């Protein structure tokens, strides 16, 4: 998250960290035993850290659970990053507190203009490299499919939404992938990709979650 | 667009240490050792370097 602010403690109870020796991606807890993330974050072995705030320190609130099953979307395209979504079944149900909670799935798709919250432990410097210890937050609107496509000609499928600022400055970045994009208490997007971070006319591209609700439920129901 | 070494990258140019060219369109996951560059240079969209470069 570049140009964002530090999230207050346990302010994002549905935010999780994917770990394999260290933090490499974010994720969202949609129910006590399932986590949603980006498919390009896939790895054979993954440990999910919940209730985190400072990824560099053990605070005493965290829950460490390994992934039992890792399911990437069948139609995921590694070249265009289309259908960049992934489900992770925790090997043990998570304990819901105030420092750990689930986020709601989309009852519908967000309209352009909707303000949303983007969070993560990703790189904070757009020009250089600077990773935070404290989860960062960013409020940003959902751009229109038109402006999104004109920003990335020939690259935006119907399973992608741009969320950010055409003027650049504030945006998600490396390390934020798989992370949450919540609007009106509903998970509307997953940090996927973009051209650099906080570049003018190059807002961040995110997976359009409202297109996978049926797939998500049916997959959870069968695992 | 970005100053770089002796030169300055404009518009669609990405800076590679001291030269401007390349482009840097990547996925937003962390690369323990950065994205994979090999043969041409600069980095790859969505593939980290298991070992360094
Ligand atoms: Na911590």
């Amino acid at each position: 998250i570049v140009g964002g602010y530090t999230c207050a403690a346990n302010s994002i109870p549905y935010q999780v960290s994917l770990n394999s020796g260290s933090h490499f991606c974010g994720g969202s807890l949609i129910n006590s035993q399932w986590v949603v993330s980006a498919a390009h974050c896939y790895k054979s072995r993954i440990q999910v850290r919940l209730g985190e705030h400072n990824i560099d320190v053990l605070e005493g609130n965290e829950q460490f659970i390994n992934a039992a099953k890792i399911i990437t979307h069948p139609n995921f395209n590694g070249n265009t990053l289309d259908n960049d979504i992934m489900l992770i079944k925790l090997s043990s149900p998570a304990t819901l507190n105030s420092r750990v909670a689930t986020v709601s799935l989309p009852r519908s798709c967000a309209a352009a203009g909707t303000e949303c919250l983007i969070s993560g432990w990703g790189n904070t410097k757009s020009s250089g490299s600077s990773y935070p210890s404290l989860l960062q937050c960013l409020k940003a609107p959902v751009l229109s499919d038109s402006s999104c496509k004109s920003s990335y000609p020939g690259q935006i499928t119907g399973n992608m939404i741009c969320v950010g600022f055409l003027e650049g400055g504030k945006d998600s970045c490396q390390g934020d992938s798989g992370g949450p994009v919540v609007c009106n208490g509903q998970l509307q997007g997953i940090v996927s990709w973009g051209y650099g971070c906080a570049q003018k006319n190059k807002p961040g591209v995110y997976t359009k979650v409202c297109n996978y609700v049926n797939w998500i439920q049916q997959t959870i129901a069968a695992n | 667009t970005t100053p770089c070494g002796p030169v300055t990258c404009s518009g669609a140019q990405m800076c590679e240490v001291d030269k401007c060219v390349c482009s840097d369109l990547h996925c937003k996951v962390k690369c323990e050792h950065g994205f994979k560059k090999d043969d041409n240079g600069c980095e790859y969209a969505c593939i980290c370097a298991d070992a360094p470069q």
